[PDB]
């Protein structure tokens, strides 16, 4: 594994059996690169020295995900989707596919539910959908007119996915459509956005303004920061609560209503991704840019 | 060879980056001075407190490298023209901070986007930036043909993409520019970055971008086309275009990813060498103008200032105004003494204003080949010259040519002349006074003589420079009237500009002039018809002159003598530049004034709107009788 890891903690992820996705980024001093990072112990993060699994990447971790229990998908800096998988023992992380099909830094990224194919968000404005398996772009879609901020593949249709840019669109994407893009709706620019997990026809996404909304596709809404949405991530409970991520260095946690259960100041920097773990469904790990691995003990 | 840069937004290692960039070949980096994903806070604790470094050290480069090889990028996250107050304040601290930062290291150019209309506070950051400390750094502005809105795919089915032509709104990205250019009050560091896309729009969105001072033009990956063996190269259409961008002597800048992923990554920049050499090479004109493109100069004055050695030797090194004037003396030799009259018949030919006696050499070589014979008078008022003339007479010409040093408005003519022969005219014909003293030297011209030329004629057309206007703007001197650069005309080679109609003529002047009331005074009314939206900067001045019935020389593009560089272009600006809409009528009037002193241009625009009067009374620009 490398010697120390980068300062700014971009993603954070738990898989089935509650080890830890780490991506890293520098940015800022001497070398702009990035790392992604396995703590099968999760309470060890981000000791370096007590992890599983670690490697160095060319450019730095815009965002990441899982794809299925052994590879992960990464945004570049590059303008390169890269897929790392991790080795029968899970010992070392090897690159699979690093393919530079982006004009600019890949911002967003997100897997199908078939699991086969992801959606890829980049400040070239455009979104590719891509085939895990081929290694190649099956569409490239020009929907927007600035910065693809979000996309997020919809949990039981391989064929639906969100996405929102700094044009102040929120597209509703259906490949089936001959035009396969449509426009939710606004007003504050959308920042981040998440699917309801058991209703299919329902997401959250929140804003620039700090405000996170609930939408039904067919609006209730809450000013929960003060300062711009990073991130929305649903607890895997039948009844789920919402986690959201900002710029104001706070973590909430929220009801069905968006009302404010769980509050956490406890991260110097920005928080940059939340995951839950399967193993206790109370427990909320937070990342950011000040390098802490924050576990929260969320009151369900 | 092209000057051309690589764009990234993303260097790992500045080191190793820049090695790669200089190894592919080309000339410098556009590259993020602060890592464009590393948003900071100015005012809400904690992140306010971010330990450092905030960015790499300046020691990863040598200076030298800095001030040529590195141009700055603004972070993208910086909008300062946001509408949230938060992210308002914190873009305006960010974009100090990186320009700062610019200034610390010295680089010689740092990009800033126009991606939307209202740029307003971006301008006020920047002017304000300007203002702040004695830093030399250029501010590219980069700003695309077509705005990504109005390019992206039709594949929104509630949100359809226009069908409809909108004139006015295919020039939006250009109006981004004047808005922001006109905010920051035309400042000589502010240069546009022109990104061209996969898709060109319409000629008139494209021709709106000639008279802007362009510094770099952005060549995305994506628009190259593959060929047979697998290079990238470019349609005719944008081939065409580079060719206009490589005449304004542009940057080019090669930005996104490798899509020729086959092929090495030279082979981009191979393709701009190859359609650089496949260029036409320049003519003798273009050679000698090779230097003094958008070079304002002080029209010339041979009546009230004596010309230099130097200066009479570069006119005399145009071959073509010389032949044809050799050539219109022998037409007027051979019409007045015909062939049975040859060897009874002596012509009195006068050269007036003979400089260095290149017309003298012009009248003997016309007489040999007419084979009729000549006496010349060489009448010269510079005594400088006339050393040059007494020379010559003593070693070549003998008693066959008579040297005056006389100006031919007081000389006392021993007998009256058959031809006079005159080079007087500026790049406006009249503007060196060849009418006043054609006229005082009439007199000593015979009943039936012939003047050389017989007549001239000025021309007008309007132009837009944004460039022109500010390097006329740039000429205001101490001790004079602070708008006195925008009361006088300059001659200049006319480059990086638009003519927004067609030369119509102005003032015209006869020689002989049989009035019985004998005024130059002129007023001339010109109505131009202007067919794109644009921005009136002033008036380009050409000229034609008739020698003798067909022979003639002319400046006006459309008729211009070709190889003839004594005359470049003459410009009138004004002081303040006017809006003009697709349709509308430029309408322009132009005063010739004169007292027993002086000689001088008065001009204003009537239509669409009103100019005030320029340069009455010749407060600011006179002509020396
Ligand atoms: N835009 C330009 C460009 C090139 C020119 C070249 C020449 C001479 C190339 O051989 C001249 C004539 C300059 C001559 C005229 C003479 N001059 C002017 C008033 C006048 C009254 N009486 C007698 N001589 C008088 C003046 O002294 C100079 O020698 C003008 C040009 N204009």
């Amino acid at each position: 594994a490398p010697a120390c890891m980068e300062r700014q903690l971009e993603a954070a992820r738990y898989r089935s059996d509650g080890a830890l996705l780490l991506g890293a980024s520098s940015l800022s001093g001497r070398c702009w690169a990035g790392s992604l990072w396995l703590f099968k112990d999760p309470c060890a993060a981000p000791n370096e020295g007590f992890c599983s699994a670690g490697v160095q990447t060319e450019a730095g971790v815009a965002d990441l995900t899982w794809v299925g229990e052994r590879g992960i998908l990464v945004a570049s800096d590059s303008g390169a989707v890269e897929l790392w998988e991790l080795d029968e023992n899970e010992t070392l992380i090897v690159s699979k596919f690093c393919k530079y099909e982006h004009d600019d830094i890949v911002s967003t990224v997100s897997v199908l539910s078939s699991g086969t194919q992801a959606v890829s968000g980049s400040k070239d404005i455009c979104i590719k959908v891509w085939d895990l398996a081929q290694q190649v772009v099956l569409s490239s879609y020009r929907a927007h007119a600035a910065q693809v901020t979000c996309v997020a593949a919809s949990p039981h249709k391989d064929s639906v996915f969100l996405s929102c840019s700094e044009d102040n669109r929120i597209l509703l994407w259906d490949t089936r459509c001959p035009k396969p893009a449509s426009q939710i709706g606004p007003g504050y620019l959308p920042t981040s956005l998440a699917w309801h997990p058991q209703q299919s026809e329902v997401f959250v996404f929140g804003d620039e303004n700090g405000t996170v909304s609930l939408v039904d596709t067919k609006v209730l809404s809450s000013a929960v920061h003060s300062q711009c949405v990073t991130g929305l991530v649903f607890s895997p409970h039948s009844v789920p609560f919402l986690a959201s991520l900002s710029e104001d260095c706070s973590l909430a946690v929220l009801d069905s209503s968006l009302s404010e259960l769980f509050r956490s100041q406890a991260h110097r920097d920005f928080v940059r991704d939340a995951t839950w773990s399967p193993l206790n469904h109370s427990l909320l790990t937070t990342v950011g840019w000040d390098h802490q691995v924050v576990h929260h003990v969320v009151p369900t | 060879r092209v000057s051309s840069g690589r764009d990234l937004n993303c260097v790992p290692e500045i080191a190793d980056t820049l090695g790669a960039v200089a190894k592919q070949g080309f000339d410098f980096l556009c590259m993020p001075v602060f890592h464009p994903r590393f948003k900071r806070e100015f005012i809400q604790e904690p992140a306010k407190n971010r330990p450092g470094p905030q960015t790499r050290s300046d020691l990863l480069l040598s200076g030298r490298d800095w001030n040529t090889l590195i141009v700055g990028k603004l972070s993208p996250w910086i909008r300062p023209d946001s509408k949230v107050e938060k992210i308002r304040r914190n873009s305006e601290a960010a974009m100090l901070q990186e320009l700062n930062f610019g200034a610390y290291l010295g680089l010689p150019a740092f990009l800033l986007p126009l991606n939307q209309e209202d740029n307003t506070n971006l301008a006020r950051v920047l002017t304000n930036h300007i203002h702040t400390g004695h830093h030399s750094s250029m501010f590219w502005m980069r700003v695309p043909l077509v705005a990504p809105e109005d390019l992206r795919d039709d594949i929104i089915e509630n949100a359809p993409t226009t069908h409809t032509e909108e004139y006015s709104g295919e020039e939006k990205t250009w109006m981004w520019w004047h808005n922001f250019r006109t905010l920051c009050d035309y400042s000589k560091r502010i240069a546009v970055a022109l990104e061209i896309g996969a898709d060109l729009p319409s000629n008139h969105v494209i021709d709106r971008w000639l008279g802007e001072p362009i510094k770099a033009a952005i060549l995305p990956t994506s628009i190259f086309l593959t060929n047979k063996k697998g290079f990238p190269v470019l349609s005719k259409m944008h081939q065409r275009l580079i060719f206009r961008l490589l005449k304004l002597e542009v940057q080019f800048i090669i930005t996104g990813t490798n899509h020729h992923s086959e092929k090495e990554f030279c082979s981009y920049l191979q393709y701009l060498e190859y359609l650089s050499q496949n260029r036409p090479p320049p003519n003798a004109y273009e050679l000698f103008a090779k230097g003094y493109e958008d070079y304002l100069q002080s029209p010339l004055q041979p009546l009230m200032d004596n010309l230099e050695s130097q200066t009479y030797e570069v006119f005399e090194k145009d071959p073509i105004k010389y032949s044809q004037y050799q050539q219109a003396i022998y037409k007027c030799l051979l019409d007045r003494v015909p062939e049975e009259e040859k060897d009874t018949n002596v012509q009195v030919l006068m050269v007036l204003g003979a400089g260095r006696g290149p017309l003298v050499n012009a009248s003997l070589r016309a007489a040999k080949q007419a084979d009729r014979r000549i006496k010349l008078y060489a009448v010269e008022k510079n005594p400088n010259a006339v050393v040059t003339l007494e020379n010559w007479q003593f070693e070549e010409w003998g008693s066959q040519v008579t040297v005056v040093s006389s100006d031919m408005r007081e000389w006392v003519a021993p007998e009256k002349a058959d031809i006079i022969v005159s080079e007087l005219l500026g790049s406006f014909a009249d503007n060196e006074l060849s009418p006043e003293c054609l006229d005082g030297a009439q007199h000593f011209l015979k009943d039936d003589g012939v003047s050389i030329p017989g007549e001239y004629t000025s021309f007008l057309a309007p132009i837009s420079s944004s460039k022109l206007y500010n390097e006329v703007r740039a000429c205001r001197e101490k001790d004079r009237d602070p708008e006195a650069q925008f009361e006088m005309p300059y001659v200049v080679r006319l480059h990086n500009f638009h003519q927004l109609s067609a030369p119509q003529p102005c003032f015209t002047f006869s020689h002989p002039n049989r009035d019985p009331m004998i005024d130059n005074n002129r007023y001339c009314t010109l109505e131009f018809p202007v067919e794109v939206n644009t921005v009136l900067h002033g008036f380009a001045g050409y000229f034609e002159t008739v020698l003798y019935q067909d022979i003639t020389l002319s400046i006006r593009p459309e008729t211009h003598s070709p190889g003839m560089f004594s005359w470049f272009p003459i410009l009138f600006p004004i002081k303040q530049p006017i809006t003009v809409r697709e349709g509308q009528t430029i309408c322009v009037r132009f005063w010739r004034c004169s007292n027993s002193k002086k000689v001088w241009y008065e001009w204003a625009v009537t239509a669409p709107v009103c100019s005030a009067i320029h340069n009455p009374t010749g407060r600011s620009y006179t002509i020396g009788l």
